[PDB]
């Protein structure tokens, strides 16, 4: 998702 | 000697957030919820890059960094929102952003007026327990780390390591000025009970967020994707008592 790109 | 953990707190605490909100525009549920959910998904994105450059976030196993916040956003930015209520309007409202401030009115037209008042109670703390810029810093921290899932975190370990040395932290800042231990006490009680006092805001949270997202299309409220994806798939994993929130009294 959209935040685990984000986390990464 | 230099406060290195406080120094580093200060340091990368998120500047202003914007809703976006039109303000011109007489209030309605629609509009008003659809401007909090733009603003969740704005502030998901500084909350991440808030936590990323955390003292030992980096520790916890990257499936864990991803769940601790997850599952603390809510807290987390209901917190931060109790306080910027009180240092810029003295908890007269609820200072969301700087373009969507709740007056009474916006409160009974979001419908959860009732949610609203418990977070104005909270923004009013702040005020009666006269709560430190750097106790504000350092809770906040440690609400990151105050909600667990039952089936254990990838490495529990690591997670319980962090929380017990924010704990500490939190404990420095109280004797900072204090060299009476039983003043020490009293502080850890009090901000240990104002910890504790966010939880039960963010379940009623929960549950309005998720039963409006179920039934979103029908009210016109958008639901951005970041948002979407976790009220859908983390959330429930709390209201369902998979994921409970770590409460230091009982
Ligand atoms: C976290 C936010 C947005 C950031 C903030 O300042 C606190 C506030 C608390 C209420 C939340 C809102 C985000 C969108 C939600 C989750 C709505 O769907 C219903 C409750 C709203």
């Amino acid at each position: 998702g959209l935040l685990w790109d984000l986390l990464t | 000697c230099q406060p290195i953990f406080l120094n580093v707190l200060e340091a990368i605490e998120p500047g202003v957030v914007c809703a976006g909100h039109d303000n011109n525009q007489p209030d309605s549920f629609a509009a008003l919820l659809s401007s909090l959910n733009e603003l969740g998904e704005r502030q998901l994105v500084h909350v991440v890059k808030w936590a990323k450059a955390l003292p030992g976030f980096r520790n916890l196993h990257v499936d864990d960094q991803m769940a601790v916040i997850q599952y603390s956003w809510m807290g987390l930015m209901v917190f931060a929102m109790g306080w910027r209520s009180f240092t810029n309007v003295n908890s007269r409202m609820l200072y969301f952003a700087p373009d969507l401030v709740f007056n009474e009115y916006r409160m009974h037209k979001s419908r959860m007026y009732s949610q609203c008042v418990r977070m104005r109670h909270l923004s009013q703390e702040f005020g009666w327990l006269q709560i430190t810029p750097q106790e504000f810093l350092c809770m906040k921290a440690l609400l990151l780390f105050s909600i667990i899932p039952v089936d254990g975190l990838k490495n529990q370990k690591f997670f319980d390591e962090l929380r017990m040395n924010y704990i500490k932290e939190l404990d420095r800042i109280i004797a900072c000025k204090r060299k009476n231990p039983t003043s020490c006490s009293r502080r850890f009680y009090q901000l240990t009970k104002l910890l504790d006092s966010v939880q039960p805001i963010a379940r009623e949270l929960h549950q309005f967020t998720f039963d409006l997202l179920i039934k979103s299309h029908m009210v016109s409220v958008d639901f951005p994707e970041m948002m979407a994806e976790i009220i859908s798939v983390q959330v429930p994993k709390i209201l369902s008592g998979k994921v409970k929130p770590i409460y230091f009294h009982t």
